């Protein structure tokens, strides 16, 4: 699965950027084409109204989590 | 078809008698190929009039600028002109030697 | 080779077109959405188009005995010269 | 009815750059107007040469008017070497 | 080595594949006489290579819709004088 | 009077071919057909503003006749 | 940069437009009309080019 | 000199030591993505540190978006509780930096051109596909991309030792083929 | 539209690195009817 955007930095795996500081739109059209020339051996080191995921009623937001796992 | 009756009623208004009938279809094929020229034409002067009917001072400038195009002609005026030029000019030397004729 | 040829080929190398600019044209030209990579081909050949042009301009320029900076008698008549040579369409 | 001989022989000679090509199927009236292309083509060459050499005082055609007259009309020259190679070992007359 | 130079002196040598006849008399209605068959082979093998690049854009326009002429190949081949 | 200088051609052309053996008279006939050409492109304009049934000579017209002629990219 | 002569050419231009119809114009657009022209005479000149290589026949070659 | 490289992306990946029902995942957890026919893992996003995993049904577990390592080791105990939360018996095993991406500026222009003639072992260059050079370094083994601007992309380190000795490493080459 | 980056193309093939304005503009105007043609060809197939 063609992971280029994963080493850049915040990618979902479709291949859709995201970013806390913002980079040039070059890096992410060319990144798109970076999938060939090299950065594949890093990728294979590496691994819309009707589009949403479903859920249960009860879902809980785990994404603001503040407790610590044991190492 | 209809367009061989239809070239057979031109050529009887031509008066003359003995054609070949692919002379006939080239005529044909070639003269519904600059109707479509003429209609390529009409869609430039619609677009830049910038409206979508072709108007009758479409096809008026469409035929002024085709006859400008292949429709040529040498001029009466400039004839006559041409004809004051080179017969107000009466030189004719001789001379003994006439067997050379290049000058070029 | 000397330091202004440096500064000049890399000038060469990375002029390149803004892609709102190109597709804002494009779009209001067409009026649907275009795909970025017309973007890219359009920047390319537009790229190309520029570069015989400002060629042709020196060309003119050096020949006219006068020297750069390109006038607008010197752009325009490199484009008309790069046309009356059937060169571009 | 004695010139669509030649005629019919170009048409085969369309047919042989087909052949080298690889044609498998073609509309028949795109070869016939193809072949009138080339013999209007052929007759532009001819025409262009004429009026190149009669600014000469003699009438002679020499090589290096031809070439001028194709880079006049835009061929590209060097590529006639490469296309001899391409054509007259792969195509028989 | 300047080889085209080199193809005009080796001229001498080929052996067209259109008839040489026929290329003459339409040359002949075109007013061409040459004794030297050599202008004749060059104008032959160009003629032939003005129909393999008008049938090469045929054939790359031929993949878009075993292999077909068509009116759609036919509309950049008329990009000449068309 | 005349619309055009000889200092403009005779800079483009000893501009393009300097080191040529030319005739001059064959150059005031080139400017003389020139300005028949000038004319032609008038008559052509106003055609072509007559087209759109205005009154001022645009950036259109001139670029369809150049269509006509050249096909220019300004 | 004005190459033909802007200021009579241009009221001729005027001239055959008021006879015709057309009040007025633009002024860099008949500079354009000029420009045309004036490359209108290179394609001559490349004619004139063409013939200065008719001029370099190496009949002696 | 005064240029520090400043890190973009820190790649991990962990072992959480047992099978894990991606469905009851993607139904149970929110901000959770799951289309097997398209993609076999379940994607996660979490806000602090602003960081994005991928899930295996094995247990190895993927992680995206930290700008350090202790964001990335946070981040993925985070998802890892995600995961023990739901009910699973996750672990924390065999953590480790897998990759990463810094970015810097030189502050001047930079001859690629002239780079990729004279470096001919170690770049490519093609201004058509990609204006970007591609500097392949050995020691350390850093993949490079550098722009007009001055904008230099490090990536494939790691630690961030190698980051910073590739950097090192290839400026006095930029400073070789300036622009002045 | 272009008057910053492309004069940045103009220097690159050969002319002055500060040409004139005028050419700038001129140049626009060559690049956006350029695109203008090229894009109602490119339609028209």
């Amino acid at each position: 699965f063609s992971l280029a955007g994963f080493l850049f930095g915040n990618i979902n795996g479709a291949g859709q950027l995201e970013g806390e500081s913002v980079l040039d739109d070059e890096c992410k059209k060319h990144l798109a084409g970076l999938g060939a020339l090299g950065l594949g051996s890093l990728i294979t080191e590496l691994t819309n109204d009707e589009g949403w995921v479903r859920s249960t009623e009860d879902a809980v937001d785990y994404s603001d989590i503040n407790e610590v796992a044991e190492d | 078809p209809k367009d061989a009756q239809m070239m057979a009623q031109i050529l009887k208004d031509m008066g003359i008698t003995e054609y070949e009938p692919r002379v006939i279809n080239q005529m044909l094929e070639f003269a519904f190929r600059y109707v479509t020229t003429i209609l390529d034409d009409a869609k430039i002067y619609s677009s830049h009039a910038k409206k979508a009917t072709v108007d009758a001072d479409d096809v008026r400038l469409a035929i002024q600028c085709r006859a400008d195009q292949s429709f040529t002609s040498p001029p009466p005026r400039d004839f006559l002109l041409d004809i004051a030029r080179q017969r107000n000019q009466t030189p004719l030397p001789l001379i003994k030697p006439x067997x050379x004729x290049x000058x070029x | 080779f000397s330091e202004e040829q440096l500064n000049r080929y890399e000038m060469y190398r990375r002029s390149a077109f803004p892609k709102a600019a190109i597709k804002r044209l494009i779009q209001s030209i067409t009026g649907t959405s275009v795909s970025q990579n017309v973007v890219i081909a359009m920047s390319g050949i537009s790229k190309v188009f520029v570069g015989e042009v400002v060629e042709e301009a020196l060309d003119v320029c050096e020949k006219w005995g006068e020297m750069p900076p390109l006038q607008p008698k010197h752009m325009r008549e490199a484009v008309r010269r790069l046309k009356s040579k059937g060169q571009i369409p | 009815m004695c010139e669509s001989y030649s005629r019919s022989l170009l048409r085969v000679s369309v047919a042989q750059i087909c052949q080298a090509l690889g044609w498998d199927s073609v509309q028949l009236s795109a070869c016939h107007l193809l072949t009138d292309v080339l013999q209007r083509y052929l007759q532009q060459l001819g025409r262009g040469c004429h009026r190149y050499s009669e600014l000469y005082g003699r009438t002679d055609p020499i090589l290096d008017d031809v070439g001028e007259a194709f880079q006049l009309m835009g061929v590209s020259l060097h590529e006639l070497e490469d296309y001899i190679h391409n054509i007259e070992p792969v195509t028989f007359p | 080595s300047t080889p085209l130079v080199d193809f005009l002196m080796q001229l001498e040598d080929y052996t067209p594949t259109i008839p040489d006849a026929v290329t003459g008399y339409y040359l002949n209605r075109a007013g061409f006489e040459a004794s030297d068959p050599r202008i004749i082979r060059l104008i032959s093998l160009a003629a032939q290579k003005f129909i393999s690049d008008i049938a090469n854009d045929a054939l790359q326009h031929c993949k878009m819709k075993k292999y077909t002429l068509t009116m759609e190949d036919l509309t950049p081949a008329l990009s000449e004088y068309g | 009077n005349q619309v055009l200088t000889k200092k403009k051609l005779q800079d483009l052309v000893r501009e393009v071919d300097p080191n040529e053996q030319l005739d001059e008279d064959v150059e005031e006939m080139l400017l003389q057909i020139a300005d028949d050409f000038i004319e032609s492109v008038v008559t052509a304009a106003c055609q072509l503003a007559r087209h759109r049934k205005s009154s001022t000579l645009e950036v259109k017209d001139v670029q369809l006749h150049l269509e006509r002629q050249w096909n220019m990219w300004i | 940069e004005t190459f033909l002569l802007q200021a009579p050419l241009q009221r001729r231009i005027l001239e055959i437009g008021k006879k015709h119809g057309i009040t007025e114009l633009h002024p860099d657009v008949v500079s354009y009309v000029s420009h045309a022209t004036q490359q209108r005479l290179q394609n001559l000149v490349e004619k004139i080019s063409e013939t200065a290589q008719q001029k370099n026949f190496s009949y002696k070659d | 000199s005064g240029i520090v490289p400043q890190l973009q992306n820190i790649v991990s990946t962990v072992n959480l030591g047992c099978k894990l029902d991606l469905k009851t995942i993607a139904l149970r957890a929110r901000n959770a993505e799951y289309n097997p026919k398209r993609f076999a893992a379940v994607i996660m996003r979490i806000r602090e540190p602003r960081t994005t995993a991928l899930i295996f049904s094995s247990g190895k577990m993927v992680c995206t978006g930290a700008k350090s390592e202790e964001q990335s080791r946070l981040a993925a105990r985070k998802y890892a509780r995600v995961v023990q939360k739901l009910g699973f018996p996750a672990k924390f095993l065999d953590f480790k930096i897998q990759n990463m991406v810094g970015s810097c500026d030189v502050k001047f222009p930079i001859r690629l051109e002239g780079l990729v003639l004279t470096h001919q072992q170690f770049s490519s260059y093609e201004p058509e596909l990609f204006p970007g050079l591609i500097y392949r370094m050995i020691k350390p083994r850093i993949v490079l991309l550098i722009f007009v601007s001055g904008k230099v992309v490090l990536t494939g380190a790691k630690v961030r030792a190698e980051i910073y000795e590739a950097f090192e490493n290839i400026y006095p080459i930029l400073k070789g083929f300036r622009k002045t | 539209l272009f008057s910053k980056e492309l004069r940045c193309m103009m220097y690159g093939f050969g002319d002055d690195q500060n040409p004139y304005t005028e050419s700038v503009d001129i140049l626009e105007d060559l690049v956006i009817e350029f695109i203008t043609e090229m894009t109602h060809k490119a339609m028209s197939i």
